[PDB]
């Protein structure tokens, strides 16, 4: 329906479309800021600072309902087309280490922050009751709030020339090659 | 340190030393072509080879015929998938190479044609052969006109480059040699050899090409090294038309500081006909007698040298300034006659061994040199398998191409 | 006397180059008996396509859910995402009921999230795409051609200006020809003037040497000849020239590091906003503009001079007690 | 030191005289002030900014108390380094890189790259090199392959049968190359047949080897045959083309010349010139005493030169009248004879001038004729040398390689003076009965393309002879001239005269019409131009 | 009936707009007690420019560029009379072409004081380090 | 927001001795605000203050009197201070001189303007940083007046 979105998480995102598409860069895949522990983070913070009234239910709810959709999510409106063929190397090399792959136990909350900013278009690509498409967006943007208060610990600018860990990697001219042009 | 904008000087041979040369050739590598309306052919060589074997210079130097490099010997610097690929790709099943196509790059820019890994096996090979010969003191000077390529990467093939031979000479350079210089006076950059010693010190590139979005866009004086390679990357962009006297000038005293200060072991040189007058590409007018005075500068100091042969577009040219480098090498100057060859019509209406140069503008100011060069020295400050290590290869002297008939 | 039109020399082939009659010649007796689209539906991008028939829409080799190698690929008809639906489960048999609705009893506890976890599947794989409520809100961005990311470079790529007269239309190869066209701004006939060197260095037409390659800033349209600035030729592609009188967007400081990714401009009913508070120093982390969420902060000029001798100062400051300890340790030394 | 620190910020808004650019500095500066940038940046910042104010921004650095990577090579992550390449040991693992990369297409931003222009002269050339080269290929490879086969076939008649029989050869045909005979079966057959002829040829010699020996020994007599006939094409070809590829410049002279010797081209110009010192720069040493100080006329004879080219065309028009052309020819004569020393020698082959543009023009036009001429006498010697000694080549000669009408209609340069035939060929090119193409091919096969700005003599002839006629057609310039004869005494009574000289020539000049001042010394053959926009105009 | 500017009862003071009680001697405004119609000090800021014109447009923003030297705050020096004025309660927790000559002076003398305590600074610290230097 | 308190005891003692014998004597003060600020710029800009820019000092000055001048009988006085200042204004008003607090307040007037400040401070928009800016000046005012007991 609509989504109110911090303006810092905007350019965020914008920087990531930046990054990805004009620079060139990927995730790096030993991600330490990964959809899972981010959101055990804040379901914790959000849970150890208040009580119990009921909706803390709703909001671990929420949490696994994120997760869950974030799990198969992944590969379908997500992924840009130049770091599909990052997914796909590790998808063969879990498939080869004989484990499943759960993309929230790998994947950095800029991916989280894409499903977030996608999730009105699935919102009203599917038939739902108003009431709980005003519930789901109240726990995004309340969610989204809580990302703004912590914006610095999960998303820090830094240069993959000047440092190995910038949560994003330089690509080699054969990634350019498979990825795109094939 | 400032640009003096000295005349071109004529060409001393100042014969004091005497440089025992070898040629390596192989008569396999002008028998493969890329095909039609395509830039790099590998018949230039052959008939670089026919002025050779006309001027009467076999009688003061080593001809050779190089043992072609081995899968284990080109993966010294190449991933192994690369060469793998390489080996097996013809041009008729392209298709089922279809992703490996694609991620080695090659495509249109560098196709695929029979011989194509002989091609670089013979390249690699001469190159390999002739580092070998020169870091067991058995030649003075290694010619290897047979094949060099600046562009190759890693992984990767570009401009026209599929195996970077000069960076497999380098390191067998690499094995008595300690402090190896490479230097490049064509147009297109070499990216590859740049890129392949940037973070290194006992190797340190410099190169005189062009720059303004030409083909390779690598080249600056901001390009000067990072890790261990700091002030150990040297980049000369030049602009359109830069003449003999002003090639001389950019090119005599940059050598003489690298050398004063680096003081190398060990020189690899990469001239061609890329920085050549008028060819299919590039912008230079340097003409022969300029691109033959630099050669035979870096010869007067008598530091034991590669000459490796690059590009070329326009075959005349190229083996014109080839022949006139190997007969400055060989301690003669050549007369401009041509002699009777297999290729004699092949030549300019004059029939001269000279290539013209174009009378076109000169962009290149000397303030704009002036401060390249302040840069370049301040920079400069900073500076003071099986068979591999092999030196086994044919001697090949019983072959003969000279034209004694009408 | 040319004539090439006759003297065929059809002996090898009577074209130019080599015509194929060489491969019809066959003389062999020596052994003598001892409808599908033309682009991704995931990507709106051009390449090697994998090809459904059921519907129109194709995909690239990497871009499916289940992405696949181009060097083993799935035998016996492959259908699309898409198709693997309509001819197969929750639309060709056990239909004539709304699955989504049934969807709802295999799982609890999400079922805000039911629905929308039931409709993952039943739609195709797409490239990520930022919507249209996101990239509208900075007025310089832009989606290029491929959905590229787009903001200052240099626009309209040039596409018939690759091709020209023997004088290069982008370049100075030529003589004296281009100089005065470069030199002079049609704006009001006047000689462009070089920041460093303040003059035009126009040459003449008798001696064209005497000329410099002198071109305008993008931004501030600032006269820079190409000797006063660490520049070979002209930048005319890929990203537009800035001239070393622009503010940097982002810098290093190091003594790990920090990168300051600038403010950039939000116009989303002009959200930048602006404040006038206090002068004599804000932290403002930069993002001013001169006046005579996001935030921009106003700052004049005599805050800006007073912040800069403030911080001279201060560092004279430092620099004095620094000494002052230095000659402390040495009158302890004694 | 004492009111110099607060009047700082004044004197640099004042030294950058753009609001934008002051802006952005006062932007920088405050970036500085945040502790943001270090100060070896701003200072490096600020030097781009003052620059050539050496004393301000010398005391901005004794006011501050002050005394890694190029735009490509983006460092890979360490993930990708571990490629395996099963030839690196230590040494080569310990100086090569793999994280230090860098691609054209990153340093382009994917937009490609512009190769540089080529004439269709030099395209004409390509197209020949590609052709000669395709066949010499083919010859080539045919020839070595024949060779190989030669060998083999031999090898098999010296011998008797048994082995004859049995003679399985490995691919190579026991020799280092590995495809060529195949690349020459294949171009020699068909697709699907090469193959096949290939395979029963490395499994079966002596019973295919010499039939197919003779057919390609019959397709190698047809390829050279056909080689040694198109040669001659591809040489009548190329020598009609080759100096038109190198003179990159000469094809473009005509419209060049044309574009840039207007009146409009000669003012900016000199206006151009006249401004370069009136800028942000510090006015120093009386800055603009002269315009340019760059006109001087060295040579001598080829004054009369021009006036025998002047002579000629004046005879050749049909646009003035013969009493025009008389009355144009004796004042040339007399323009020159009172402007320099000359007497007027046989042609049978400080003093100030204040005027209007019309004789600066003119002046102009006379002065690039001139040089252009100059510059030709200047490698008179060293291409009359060249010409007389280029020796052709034996071999060429005997086998009537050799250019043929070229320069066999009169227009060689051998055994004569090349600077008085390049004259007597402008001569006859102003009467015209050579074609100006020719005119352009016999220069360049003569001073090599360097030549290329006598391209259009004539053309500038007609300017010199147009702008003349401008001279004796209004009264305005009839009475600058008059009064430029009346100005001549062959005496210098300066500073006296030189102010009612001035108000004169502005009595008969307009109030925006620019001044130009002719100064001519005794000596040293020097001449200089001063370009005054009427800032001597006091009304 | 009361006055919030009194603290107390007392007597009462009508209002023509919101009458609020007050003193006749403890009127919000220093006047004359002996008069007629009185607005409050609120009720005078409210019709001043609240009610038709200059209320979208912020007095205030001219405010702070009519104050040289003087920024410390200007809204405080704006809702100073906005409204009604009381009696001090102890709180809980207790128990063009001129100002740019005026603006570079004010510069000049700035640095010169700074030019002084540096060199009184420096002074004082060769002052320490000589009589440390005697002991 | 908050203010420290080490010498509020003195406005408290005020606060009681307002009903008692109004804790002034002497309408126009002998030790004023102009003399006490003047003392205090004199005091400290050469003591304490670093170098650089003192303007931010002496537009703290000049803001603090130029707010006390339109302090007149808002939250500044009690009843019988108000009675007081209606005896100034009557005095002042005969001899048409604009009756200027400065010249005629003592430092025991400037007590309840500090003390005031932040609740005012907080009731208009006021950015957070310029809060900070000024309860800072005005701690290191009253750290100054904390040896200056004389005065209070």
């Amino acid at each position: 329906i609509s989504l109110q979105i911090p303006i810092k998480l905007k350019s965020v995102l914008v920087d990531d479309w930046e990054y990805v598409t004009k620079d060139k860069k990927i995730c790096r895949l030993p991600a330490d800021v990964t959809v899972e522990m981010v959101l055990n983070k804040y379901e914790h913070e959000v849970s150890q600072e208040l009580e119990s009234p009921g909706s803390q239910s709703q909001l671990s709810e929420y949490c696994a309902g994120l997760k869950l959709y974030f799990d198969k999510c992944l590969g379908n409106m997500l992924l840009y087309r130049l770091e599909r063929l990052q997914y796909d190397e590790l998808l063969k090399k879990s498939s080869k280490d004989q484990k499943p792959l759960v993309p929230i136990r790998i994947y950095g909350a800029i991916h989280l922050l894409r499903l977030i900013s996608v999730l009105p278009e699935l919102i009203s690509s599917t038939t739902m009751d108003l009431q709980s498409c005003q519930l789901l967006i109240k726990q995004t943007e309340d969610f989204l709030v809580w990302l703004l208060m912590h914006v610095d610990e999960y998303f820090n600018d830094k240069d993959p020339n000047r440092s190995d860990d910038a949560l994003y990697v330089n690509t080699s001219s054969q990634y350019e090659g498979v990825a795109l042009g094939m | 340190m400032v640009y003096e904008a000295t005349p071109f000087d004529p060409i001393t041979v100042k014969p004091s030393d005497k440089r025992r040369v070898a040629y390596f050739y192989d008569a396999d590598v002008g028998n493969y072509a890329y095909g039609a309306g395509h830039p790099m052919k590998p018949h230039r060589i052959r008939m670089a080879h026919s002025l050779i074997m006309n001027y009467g210079l076999y009688k003061k130097m080593e001809i050779y015929r190089a043992k072609p490099a081995t899968k284990q010997e080109m993966c010294q610097f190449h991933t192994d998938e690369y060469i793998d690929f390489l080996s097996r790709v013809t041009p008729d099943n392209l298709e089922m190479f279809k992703r490996e196509s694609v991620k080695f790059n090659v495509g249109d820019d560098c196709p695929v044609f029979d011989g194509l890994y002989e091609y670089c096996s013979i390249s690699g090979g001469g190159s390999m052969e002739g580092a070998a010969r020169l870091n067991r003191g058995k030649c003075d000077v290694a010619v290897n006109y047979a094949g060099g390529l600046h562009h190759a990467k890693k992984s990767e093939a570009s401009g026209f480059c599929y195996l970077n031979d000069i960076v497999l000479g380098i390191i067998e350079l690499l094995r008595y040699h300690p402090r190896v210089l490479y230097i490049d006076i064509d147009v297109h950059h070499g990216d590859g050899v740049e890129e392949a010693f940037y973070t290194t010190d006992r190797v340190m590139t410099c190169s005189f090409h062009k720059y303004g979005e030409f083909f390779p866009g690598t080249g600056e004086l901001r390009d000067i090294g990072v890790g261990a390679g700091k002030n150990y990357a040297v980049n000369v962009p030049l602009r359109d038309g830069i003449d003999d006297a002003t090639y001389r000038s950019v090119f005599e005293p940059v050598i003489k500081k690298i050398m004063e200060w680096y003081q190398p072991s060990a020189v690899v040189l990469q001239c061609g006909g890329d920085s050549l007058s008028g060819d299919r590409l590039g912008c230079f007018n340097l003409s022969m007698e300029g691109h033959a005075n630099c050669v035979n500068y870096v010869k007067s100091f008598g530091i034991p040298m590669m000459v490796v042969g690059g590009g070329g577009y326009t075959m005349r040219n190229v083996a014109r300034t080839w022949c006139f480098e190997t007969g400055l090498l060989n301690n003669v100057v050549l007369d401009k006659d041509l002699p009777y060859n297999e290729y004699y019509e092949y030549y300019g209406p004059d029939y001269k061994l000279s290539v013209r140069p174009s009378n076109m503008f000169n962009v290149n100011t000397p303030e704009y040199l002036d401060k390249v060069m302040t840069n370049i020295f301040a920079n400069l400050e900073n500076t003071k398998e099986e068979d591999s290590a092999e030196a086994k290869d044919t001697k090949g002297g019983s072959q003969y191409a000279r034209d004694l008939h009408v | 006397k040319k004539r090439p039109k006759r003297l065929s020399s059809q002996n090898v082939n009577y074209d130019l180059k080599r015509r194929k009659i060489i491969t019809s010649e066959g003389i062999e007796r020596s052994f003598k008996n001892e409808e599908n689209e033309d682009f991704c539906s995931a990507c709106n991008q051009s390449g090697s396509f994998l090809c459904c028939d059921t519907c129109p829409k194709s995909f690239h080799f990497l871009c499916l859910d289940p992405p696949i190698d181009p060097n083993n690929l799935p035998k016996g008809d492959w259908h699309c995402n898409e198709c693997k639906f309509k001819i197969f489960i929750n639309n060709s048999m056990a239909t004539l009921k709304k699955i989504e609705s049934n969807f709802i009893k295999q799982n609890n506890n999400v079922k805000i999230f039911a629905k929308l976890l039931f409709n993952i599947d039943s739609h195709n794989p797409k490239q990520f795409q930022l919507p249209n409520y996101i990239k509208e809100t900075f007025p310089a961005v832009k989606t290029g051609s491929r959905g590229q990311y787009s903001d200052e470079n240099d626009k309209i790529p040039l596409t018939d200006r690759q091709l020209f007269n023997t004088s290069y239309g982008q370049s100075i190869t030529k003589l004296d020809s281009y100089n005065p066209d470069t030199h002079i701004d049609s704006n009001s006939g006047k000689f462009l003037i070089c920041y460093k060197c303040n003059q035009t260095r126009l040459g003449s037409w008798s001696h064209p040497e005497n000329s410099r390659l002198i071109m305008t800033c993008d931004y501030c349209q600032t006269p820079w000849h190409l000797d006063c600035v660490p520049r070979a030729s002209f930048k005319n592609l890929g990203s537009k020239w800035k001239c070393p009188l622009h503010s940097p967007t982002k810098v290093y400081k190091k003594i790990n590091y920090k990168v300051w990714k600038k403010q950039r401009l939000i116009n989303k009913k002009n959200q930048l906003y602006y404040e006038p508070l206090q002068k004599i120093g804000y932290q403002n982390n930069g993002n001013i503009q001169i006046i005579p969420d996001f935030k921009i902060t106003q700052i004049d000029e005599n805050s800006i001079k007073y912040d800069f001798f403030d911080k001279i100062y201060k560092s004279k400051m430092v620099q004095k007690r620094k000494l002052f300890q230095f000659q402390e340790s040495l009158i302890d030394k004694l | 030191s004492l009111n110099e620190e607060v009047t700082f910020f004044e004197k640099a808004k004042r030294y950058i005289g753009n609001k934008h650019l002051y802006t952005e500095f006062l932007k920088i500066l405050n970036l500085y002030s945040q502790d943001i940038l270090d100060l070896d940046d701003l200072v490096e910042k600020v030097d781009f900014y003052l620059g050539s104010n050496k004393e301000l921004f010398t005391w901005f650095k004794n006011f501050v108390g002050y005394q890694a990577f190029g735009p490509s090579y983006k460092r890979l992550p360490k993930s990708d380094t571990f490629m395996p390449c099963s030839g690196r040991d230590d040494m080569c693992w310990e100086v090569l890189n793999d994280e230090w990369v860098g691609h054209p297409v990153w340093a382009s931003e994917d937009s490609g790259f512009i190769a540089h222009r080529k004439n269709q002269y030099e395209e004409t050339l390509f197209k020949i090199e590609e052709e000669r080269h395709e066949y010499d290929f083919y010859i080539e490879s045919n020839l070595r392959t024949i060779q190989c086969l030669e060998t083999i076939v031999n090898k098999i008649e010296n011998m008797t049968e048994n082995e004859k029989a049995n003679f399985k050869l490995p691919p190579g045909l026991g020799h280092t190359s590995m495809t060529i005979y195949k690349k020459v079966i294949r171009k020699v057959y068909d697709k699907e047949r090469g193959f096949e002829i290939i395979d029963a040829l490395h499994e079966h010699p002596a019973v295919t080897a010499p039939v197919v020996l003779k057919r390609l020994k019959q397709k190698d007599e047809e390829w050279r045959r056909a080689q040694r006939e198109w040669n001659k094409v591809w040489r009548e070809l190329e020598q009609k083309v080759f100096f038109k590829s190198l003179d990159h410049l000469g094809l473009t002279f005509k419209q060049a010349d044309k574009k840039l010797l207007t009146t409009k081209q000669l003012i900016s110009e000199i206006s151009s010139i006249k401004v370069d010192q009136t800028n942000k720069k510090i006015h120093w040493l009386t800055p603009k005493p002269k315009s340019q100080l760059d006109f001087d006329f060295p040579d001598k004879n080829i004054f009369y030169d021009i006036l025998c080219l002047a002579d000629t065309f004046i005879t050749h028009t049909t646009a003035y009248s013969n009493p025009d052309k008389e009355r144009l020819k004796d004042l040339l004569k007399y323009f020159i004879s009172l402007f320099f020393s000359i007497s007027f020698e046989k042609i049978e082959e400080i003093f100030n001038l204040f005027a209007n543009t019309n004789i600066y023009i003119f002046f102009r036009h006379w002065t690039t004729i001139y040089e252009r001429l100059l510059e030709i006498k200047q490698m008179n010697e060293r291409v009359t040398k060249e010409i007389n000694t280029r020796s052709t080549v034996t071999f060429a000669k005997d086998l009537d390689l050799l250019s043929s009408q070229l320069s066999e209609m009169g227009l060689d340069f051998v055994g004569e003076d090349a600077y008085k035939q390049v004259l007597r060929l402008s001569r006859r090119l102003i009467n015209g009965d050579l074609e100006h193409q020719w005119f352009e091919e016999s220069l360049r096969q003569a001073y090599n393309n360097k030549a290329f700005k006598l391209y259009t003599i004539d053309k500038v002839t007609q300017s010199l002879v147009k702008h003349a006629h401008t001279l004796m057609t209004d009264a305005k310039t009839a009475e600058i001239m008059a009064l430029f004869v009346k100005d001549r005494n062959a005496s210098t009574t300066s500073a006296k005269d030189q102010i009612i000289y001035r108000l004169q020539v502005r009595s008969h000049m307009s109030n925006t019409e620019n001044m130009f001042r002719i100064e001519f010394d005794k000596r040293t053959l020097h001449v200089s131009i001063q370009y005054i926009a009427l800032d001597d105009l006091t009304l």
